[PDB]
């Protein structure tokens, strides 16, 4: 499926996981930010590439990046 | 595919091992890349060869006895109307070919009527069908030559042989209207095994199979 | 033929050649391509 | 160690000297591959043999006496026409070359049919191989010269030799290249 | 898991209908293929290049065979000014009885199609007379196409595939191609010309049976071994000479009279003979330049690293650039395509003014079709060159390898370049549209003298410098006292001056203010297309809206609705938007060419001079006046031979409109409609048994833009070709 | 029209003398800053047949039978230059002898 990567620029407003209606992103503890949180993508095979996490990302440049390619039956959003 | 090949130095195709008789390695297009398909094509080759032998011996007899030209024999008058002749031919063949197809389904032999195999006196042996297949292939080549010499020469096989014996240097296929095309075709056929040899020498391994619409050998490529 | 011996064209060459390459050749292409794209594994 | 190819002492990288007629003549390095080397030395030997057969046919035809020269012998009246000659000419020699190639694929040498040593008389010395290779190169140069005679001088090779013998200065490259533009109109 | 995309395992895992389209589109994108190294990539490119060569030679062999079979080449040879060329016979079984009768043009029996490709003039010029020779040409080109196909098959086997460094051999490839592919090839061409076409233009048949018995020049190569090359130009062809006979002809094989033939309205054969001979000699000389195995020659990296100006003028200069061009195949492809498009544009601009084929200038529709075809080919090749340069910039470009060089410095101030290109494009468009609208409304108020007619003084000054005495400028080579006129006064001046002062030909036509306005509109089109292509190339790897464009590949849809919206952000999208401007610009140049030449052929050049100033006159006297014969192809009262052209015109309109269908609407409304159709098929009686194996999905956004551009360009080209050919051929 | 042999021989002898006695010390210095030790040198390494073709030939680096570095390749190149210059002079003389004046008047 698609590749979702989270960089160290994340500081943890825990809002990129709310904007994703596919349960792709999860939040793990960290130590490189004030909030001690960092976004992670365990179910990266269930992502379609809708880039709503990119809309929700406030850092410049974005901490979470979604890369298109290698589409499948779940990443294409077909119910058939 | 037998120690004797279609050209000296040929390699047998992988499906054409030589278990069945009459094999010479001549399979450039590889129609028979399936055992059922190969045995059906062997049956069809045997039937077309048998009908070719019958047609060739009939033409030889009719040209020897002086009966007129065979391609103009359809316009000759005959007893019994042509429409009912075709009707009774279709009617008898709808039984003959039916019995043949059922016998090939249950046995596989090329029998006749209710006797499968139709071998009353019984000299069935592998060399006999080998000779029959060779004579059959030669007969379809002969019938193609007969049609060609009816088309361009306009004479029978005996007259064509007489013209070849009268002056073989100038009375042949290559001095006719189909002459230079035949020269080009035989040049291509002379070059053809050597290009295959070069393909085998440079393509030392891999498969290098001929991938064509009529066979599914392109699936493994 | 005289002065046309490479690739001799008969008079019925267009009337015969056009329907194979507009009829039979696209059909073989369609069937071969459809068996290609639908091939599993 | 060799008699070499030309004055300067070249230590050729790929040609050690074990080849028949090896002199080190490779100013561009076309045969660095060993498979290419064996294929092309076989091709060179066959081309040399064909060159010897061609030049000897030319001098034999001219000395024996024929009404038609070698460069016009294609368009001549024979017992068999050109249309009836080229089918079997391609067929039988394609058979011969196919057998030769399918034997050379494992033997690595030449051979007419089956008996690939092809030596009923023997005397298969390396000196004979070197003589064959160099005589073939000489016949190759000779056939090139004959073709350029037929192009420029429009005359037979032995006739050109007689012309150079009778008038060495007045029938050379300069005369037939500049002084005679009428060679087309019977010189 | 399928295997139809064999090069891409991931594409084979796609269960939707997108797999077939993406497999067809990425079929020859070998750099993105799975498990592909550099050497195998180069070998596959070599095999594909051989395949394209074989396809080209097979296509031209088929053209020769079809002309020799169903053409009227002998009748064209007997009378070129009267008998029309024939391309191929028309065997369409859906044709009606009036349809068969109305297409037996050119004095033929069956339905035939009139040839506008210009091969009849070209083959009559090079000495081909009988259709037997065309048959031999067709079979020889088929043989060489088979040879090239075999060679492409040859360089894919073991012990025959060349290594990676063999392809990367830069100096020797340039040496060999310049010396042989250009030099001795042009030498063989001029040798064939002198041997065959020069005697065939003077009533002397030269063929394979007697070319060794005839002689090109009566001196017989004595000038060449001596120095007396002036003997080859001693008795040239006179003005009163026919191309099919030897009436008042001379024995000369290399001359330089210049100008055009008085009868055929084409350049002299001996002029082209000396031209290709000089080009051959110069190219063979220049091909002995780069360094090879021998101790002499030039190295490309040495010249590149040496050419660094001091005082930091170009920073590091051209250092580190040899490996950039050699390692990146897209750089070489873009350079090759840029040069090919420039040469194609030069060819288009040079055959029409200087016709190289006999009786080509008489055939108006042939010249127009040739010009328009090669101009559109040149423009598409330009767009490909810029797109592949962008592909170089995103895929294989190392700033660390070439730091501070000309490439890095051009990328350093790319905003300045893009901004200045935008400024000049905006300024040209603003002012050109201002005067065009101004002259439109001024003409509308019944007073056309108030329109702004800016006379082109620079180009008419150049034309006066090139010999046009109509403008009366006292300039060099126009006055008899100038040193430029005296130099070459007896060489080619009286031919070139006579050809350039005759207004009947296409050599340096008179230009008015409307010509100047349309030239600056053409410059505006080129400038805007350059602006968008250059901006897409420079922003291919990074931008302020999206720095990481290099990580998303060259052809990706977007980044999403975030950061305000990132639609059409890729350099592929820049190319796709630039193709429309390319189509408009080449449409402008071909509109200008066709209207000016049509008014020249009809004899009313004043109508073009007074009507090309304002756009309403442009529309009325080009798109409306010349389309009268086009739309009457199959009128209900009567139908004639222009039926294919009106049908093709409407076909181009329909395909253009289907391009609009793909271009306006975007994927996301189509996916829901396709989902409803999926529910329709899956959930109906007597058709739920039949089920798809590839899931029907909507066309992807990149695919949507590609198919919209494809239908757009196909409809554009077909409708313009139909209108141009019908309008030029209905009257003449 | 100028006789061809004397002009051709004089031009090629002058060009060979310039190449050996004049242009040779300037030679092997432009190349030393082109294919020298620390700079570019060899473009290939040499592993396969298609890669050994770009290696230098066997007869261009052996030694120098001439007192200077003038080898066979230099002899051929400067002789080609001499033939070119002689043919250029002969062509100009031929154009003058035909009554045609190429120079501006
Ligand atoms: C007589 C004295 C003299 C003069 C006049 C020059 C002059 C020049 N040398 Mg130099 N040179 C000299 C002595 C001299 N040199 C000496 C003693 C040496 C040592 C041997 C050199 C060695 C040397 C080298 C090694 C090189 C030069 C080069 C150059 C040229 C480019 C200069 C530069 O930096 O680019 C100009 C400066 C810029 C900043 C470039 C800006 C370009 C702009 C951005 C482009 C604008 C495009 C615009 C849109 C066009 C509109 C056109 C319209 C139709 C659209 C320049 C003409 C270079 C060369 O060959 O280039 C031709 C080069 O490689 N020179
Ligand atoms: C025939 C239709 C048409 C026209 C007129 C334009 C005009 C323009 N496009 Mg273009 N374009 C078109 C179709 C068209 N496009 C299509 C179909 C495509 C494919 C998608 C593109 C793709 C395209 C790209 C990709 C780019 C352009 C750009 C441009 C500009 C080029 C600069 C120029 O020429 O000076 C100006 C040209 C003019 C014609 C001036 C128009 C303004 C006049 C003066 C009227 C202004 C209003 C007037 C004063 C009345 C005021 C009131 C009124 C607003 C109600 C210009 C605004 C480029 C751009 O904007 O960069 C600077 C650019 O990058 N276009
Ligand atoms: C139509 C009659 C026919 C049929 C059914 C067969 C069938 C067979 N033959 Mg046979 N063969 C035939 C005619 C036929 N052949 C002729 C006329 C010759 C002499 C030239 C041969 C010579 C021959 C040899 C030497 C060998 C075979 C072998 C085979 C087997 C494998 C080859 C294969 O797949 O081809 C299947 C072929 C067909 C299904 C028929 C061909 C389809 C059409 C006719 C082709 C289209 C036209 C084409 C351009 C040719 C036109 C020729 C033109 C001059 C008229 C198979 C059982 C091999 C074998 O024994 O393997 C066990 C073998 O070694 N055949
Ligand atoms: C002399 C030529 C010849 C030869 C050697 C063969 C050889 C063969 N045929 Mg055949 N046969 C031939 C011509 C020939 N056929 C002709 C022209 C016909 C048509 C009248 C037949 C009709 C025929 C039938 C009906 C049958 C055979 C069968 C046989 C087998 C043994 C019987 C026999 O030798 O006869 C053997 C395969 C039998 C069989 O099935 O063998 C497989 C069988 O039932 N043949
Ligand atoms: C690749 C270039 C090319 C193109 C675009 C055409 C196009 C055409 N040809 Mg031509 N043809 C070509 C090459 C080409 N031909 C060559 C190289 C030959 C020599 C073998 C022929 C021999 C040929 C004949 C004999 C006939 C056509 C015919 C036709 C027309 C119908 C298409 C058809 O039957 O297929 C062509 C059919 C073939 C079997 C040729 C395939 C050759 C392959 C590629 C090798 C069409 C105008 C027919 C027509 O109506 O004439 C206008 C017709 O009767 N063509
Ligand atoms: C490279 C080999 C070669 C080739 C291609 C030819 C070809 C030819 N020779 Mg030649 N010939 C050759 C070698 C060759 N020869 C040699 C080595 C000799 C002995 C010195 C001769 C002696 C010879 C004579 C004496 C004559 C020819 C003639 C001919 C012509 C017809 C011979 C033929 O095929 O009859 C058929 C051959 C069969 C074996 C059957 C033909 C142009 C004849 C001719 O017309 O001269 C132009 C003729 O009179 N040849
Ligand atoms: C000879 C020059 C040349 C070469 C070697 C290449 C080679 C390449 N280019 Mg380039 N390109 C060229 C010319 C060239 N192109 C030109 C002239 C253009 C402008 C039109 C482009 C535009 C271009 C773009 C925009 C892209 C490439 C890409 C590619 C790569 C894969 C493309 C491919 O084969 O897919 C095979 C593609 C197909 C089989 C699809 C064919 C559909 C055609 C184009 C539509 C034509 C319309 C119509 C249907 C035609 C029929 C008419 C109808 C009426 C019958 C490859 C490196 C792509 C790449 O690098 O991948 C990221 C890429 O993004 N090129
Ligand atoms: C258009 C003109 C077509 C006819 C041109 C003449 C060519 C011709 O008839 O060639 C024939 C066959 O040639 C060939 O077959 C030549 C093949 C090479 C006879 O040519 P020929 O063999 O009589 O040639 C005699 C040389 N002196
Ligand atoms: C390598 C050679 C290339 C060709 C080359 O360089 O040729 C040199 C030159 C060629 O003369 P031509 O210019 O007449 O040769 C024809 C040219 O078109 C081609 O060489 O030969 C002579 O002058 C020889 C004179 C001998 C005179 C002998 C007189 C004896 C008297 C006693
Ligand atoms: C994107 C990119 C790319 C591409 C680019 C392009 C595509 C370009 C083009 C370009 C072009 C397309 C250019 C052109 C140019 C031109 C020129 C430069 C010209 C000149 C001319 C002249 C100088 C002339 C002169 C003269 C003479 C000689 C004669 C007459 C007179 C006169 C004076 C006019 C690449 C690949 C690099 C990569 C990177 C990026
Ligand atoms: C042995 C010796 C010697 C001597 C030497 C000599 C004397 C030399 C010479 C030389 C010469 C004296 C010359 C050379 C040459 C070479 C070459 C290599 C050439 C080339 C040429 C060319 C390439 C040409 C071309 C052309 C043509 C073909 C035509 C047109 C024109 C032209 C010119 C372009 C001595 C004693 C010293 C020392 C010891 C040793």
């Amino acid at each position: 499926a698609h590749v979702v990567k989270i960089y160290d620029t994340c500081i943890g407003c825990t809002q990129c996981v709310r904007a994703c209606p596919l349960d792709v992103l999860e939040m793990v503890p960290w130590d490189g930010c004030k909030a001690a949180q960092m976004a992670s993508s365990p179910r990266t095979e269930d992502c379609v590439g809708c880039k709503r996490c990119e809309t929700a990302c406030p850092t410049d440049f974005l901490s979470v990046r979604v890369y298109l390619g290698n589409e499948s039956t779940r990443s294409l959003g077909l119910a058939y | 595919a037998g120690r004797e090949m279609w050209y000296p130095g040929a390699t047998p195709p992988p499906h054409l091992d030589g278990s069945m008789l009459g094999d010479y390695g001549f399979d450039p297009l590889r129609l028979g890349t399936n055992p059922d398909r190969l045995k059906w094509f062997r049956e069809a080759e045997l039937m077309n060869g048998r009908w070719a032998m019958a047609a060739v011996v009939g033409i030889l007899f009719t040209d020897l006895v002086g009966l007129p030209k065979w391609w103009e024999a359809g316009a000759q008058t005959y007893p019994i109307d042509n429409q009912t002749l075709l009707i009774i031919e279709i009617a008898v063949f709808s039984f003959l070919e039916s019995k043949r197809y059922e016998g090939y389904k249950k046995t596989g032999g090329t029998g006749f009527a209710f006797f499968f195999p139709f071998d009353p006196m019984g000299m069935r042996s592998q060399d006999k069908e080998l000779k029959e297949l060779k004579n059959g292939r030669l007969a379809m080549l002969a019938f193609l030559g007969f049609a060609s010499t009816a088309a361009v020469n306009g004479q029978g096989p005996i007259e064509s042989l007489q013209t070849h014996l009268a002056d073989p240097a100038h009375n042949n296929i290559f001095t006719s209207s189909v002459g230079k095309e035949s020269c080009v075709f035989v040049a291509v056929l002379s070059i053809l095994p050597m290009l295959i040899e070069a393909n085998k020498a440079l393509g030392k391994g891999q498969e290098s199979v001929p991938l064509f619409p009529w066979n599914e050998e392109w699936e493994k490529v | 033929a005289t002065e046309g011996y490479p690739f001799v064209p008969p008079d019925w060459a267009p009337a015969l050649f056009v329907p194979l390459t507009g009829l039979v050749l696209p059909a073989v292409g369609m069937a071969w391509a459809f068996t290609y794209i639908q091939k599993e594994r | 160690n060799r008699p070499l190819w030309l004055p300067d002492v070249i230590p050729p990288p790929h040609l050690n000297g074990t080849l028949p007629g090896d002199s080190g003549f490779d100013p561009l390095g076309l045969g660095l591959n060993e498979e290419r080397l064996k294929w092309y030395v076989e091709a060179e030997k066959m081309n040399g043999r064909w060159a010897m057969m061609a030049v000897t046919g030319i001098m034999g035809q001219e000395l024996l006496g024929v009404p038609v020269k070698w460069f016009e012998a294609g368009a001549a009246e024979y017992d068999l026409p050109v249309q009836a000659q080229v089918p079997i000419l391609f067929l039988v020699m394609g058979f011969l070359e196919t057998k030769r190639f399918q034997g050379f694929r494992e033997t690595g040498t030449s051979g007419f049919i089956n008996s690939y040593p092809f030596d009923p008389v023997g005397l298969n010395s390396p000196k004979h191989a070197v003589n064959e290779v160099k005589n073939g190169r000489l016949a190759m140069v000779a056939f090139v010269g004959f073709a350029v005679q037929a192009l420029v001088t429009r005359t037979q090779p032995i006739e050109g030799l007689q012309k150079h013998l009778a008038d060495p200065f007045g029938k050379n490259i300069t005369y037939y290249l500049t002084h005679t533009p009428e060679v087309i109109a019977g010189t | 898991t399928k295997l139809f995309p064999k090069f891409s395992q991931g594409l084979a895992q796609d269960p939707s209908t997108r797999r077939i389209w993406y497999g067809l589109a990425t079929a020859h994108d070998f750099e993105s293929h799975d498990g592909m190294t550099e050497e195998n990539l180069y070998q596959k490119i070599f095999a594909s290049h051989f395949g394209q060569l074989a396809i080209i030679f097979l296509w031209t062999s088929g053209n020769l065979f079809h002309v020799a079979w169903q053409g009227n080449f002998e009748q064209w040879v007997t009378d070129p000014i009267h008998v029309r060329p024939i391309a191929h016979a028309i065997w369409d079984p859906h044709f009606g009885q009036p349809a068969v009768e109305a297409f037996t043009r050119g004095g033929a029996s069956g339905p035939v199609n009139i040839a506008t490709s210009g091969v009849y003039q070209w083959w009559y010029t090079i000495g081909l007379r009988s259709n037997q020779e065309l048959y031999v040409s067709s079979v020889f080109l088929a043989l060489v196409s088979a040879v090239f196909l075999f060679a492409g098959w040859l360089h894919l086997q073991p012990n025959f595939q060349p290594s990676l460094s063999w392809f990367k051999d830069a100096e020797s490839r340039l040496n060999h191609h310049l010396a042989g592919l250009f030099g001795v090839s042009s030498l063989a061409w001029t040798g064939h010309l002198v041997h065959v076409a020069i005697p065939e233009s003077r009533g002397q048949h030269v063929g394979w049976d007697n070319f060794l018995s005839v002689l090109p020049h009566p001196q017989g190569l004595t000038p060449f071994w001596s120095g007396n090359w002036a003997a080859y130009a001693q008795n040239p062809d006179t003005a009163s000479h026919a191309f099919g006979t030897a009436d008042g002809s001379g024995t000369a094989i290399l001359t330089f009279l210049g100008g055009f033939h008085p009868q055929t309205q084409s350049l002299w054969l001996s002029d082209m003979a000396h031209h290709h001979l000089a080009i051959a000699v110069l190219f063979i000389v220049a091909g002995h330049m780069y360094r090879t195995n021998f101790g002499i020659g030039h190295r490309l990296e040495a010249i590149l690293e040496a050419h660094t100006p001091p005082a930091g003028g170009l920073g590091a200069g051209h250092k580190g650039l040899f490996h950039t061009v050699n390692n990146s195949l897209h750089f070489q492809l873009g350079l090759a395509l840029a040069s090919v498009g420039t040469i194609t544009s030069l060819v288009a601009q040079h055959m029409y003014s200087l016709p190289p084929y006999a009786y080509l200038a008489v055939d108006f529709t042939t010249q127009a079709s040739l010009y328009t075809h090669h101009q559109y080919i040149a423009g598409f090749i330009m767009c490909g060159a810029f797109a592949h340069g962008a592909i170089f910039f995103i895929r294989d470009y190392d700033p660390e390898q070439n730091k501070g060089n000309v490439l890095a410095r051009v990328l350093d101030h790319k905003e300045a370049i893009i901004s200045h290109l935008s400024w000049v494009s905006l300024f040209l468009g603003f002012h050109t549209l201002g005067l065009y609208v101004h002259n439109d409304v001024v003409q509308a108020f019944g007073t056309p003298e108030k329109q702004i007619l800016i006379e082109p003084v620079f180009a008419q000054w150049i034309q006066a410098a090139q010999g046009k005495s109509l403008y009366g400028f006292d300039l060099l080579l126009a006055s008899s006292s100038s040193p430029a006129y005296s130099a070459g006064q007896s060489l080619w001046l009286p031919g070139w001056l006579e050809a350039i002062n005759n207004n009947q030909n296409s050599l340096f036509l008179t230009i008015g203010p409307g010509d100047f306005l349309v030239h600056h509109a053409i410059a505006l089109g080129l400038h805007t297309t350059t602006l968008i292509l250059v901006k897409g190339a420079l922003d291919a790897r990074g931008s302020k809206l999206m720095p990481d464009k290099k990580d998303f590949g060259y052809s990706f849809p977007c980044d999403g609705p975030g950061r305000g919206g990132t639609c059409d952000i890729s350099a592929y999208d820049a190319f796709y938007l630039a193709v429309f401007w390319m189509l408009n610009t080449i449409g402008w140049v071909t509109f200008y060419w066709h209207w000016k030449h049509l008014t020249l052929w009809q004899g009313n050049v004043s109508q073009f001079d007074e009507s090309s100033t304002y756009l309403m006159g442009w529309l009325r006297d080009y798109l409306w006046l010349n389309s009268s014969q086009l739309i009457n192809g199959y009128n209900p009262f009567g139908m004639n031979s222009l039926s294919v052209w009106a049908w093709t015109f409407l076909f181009g309109h329909l395909v253009y409109a289907t391009g609009f269908m793909f271009l306006i609407s975007w994927r996301g409304y189509w996916q829901e409609l396709i989902e409803t159709l999926v529910w329709a098929h899956e959930k109906t009686p007597l058709a739920n048994l039949v089920y798809w194996k590839d899931k029907p999905v909507a066309l992807s956004i990149v695919q949507a833009r590609l198919v919209g551009l494809a239908h757009f360009s196909v409809g554009y080209i077909f409708t313009y070709a139909a209108f141009l050919i019908a309008s030029t051929a209905g009257r003449f | 029209l100028i006789a061809a042999p004397v002009a051709i021989g004089g031009s090629t002898a002058a060009l060979l003398a310039l190449g050996r006695f004049v242009f040779l010390p300037y030679q092997r210095r432009r190349t030393d800053m082109e294919v020298g030790p620390g700079r570019l040198g060899p473009k290939t390494t040499g592993d396969t047949f298609f890669d050994r073709l770009q290696k230098p030939a066997s007869f261009v680096e052996t030694k120098s039978k001439d007192p200077s570095g003038f080898g066979l390749i230099d002899v051929l190149g400067w002789g080609a230059l001499g033939h070119v210059f002689g043919y250029f002079l002969l062509a100009c003389s031929s154009l003058q002898d035909a009554g045609i004046e190429p120079f501006p008047r």
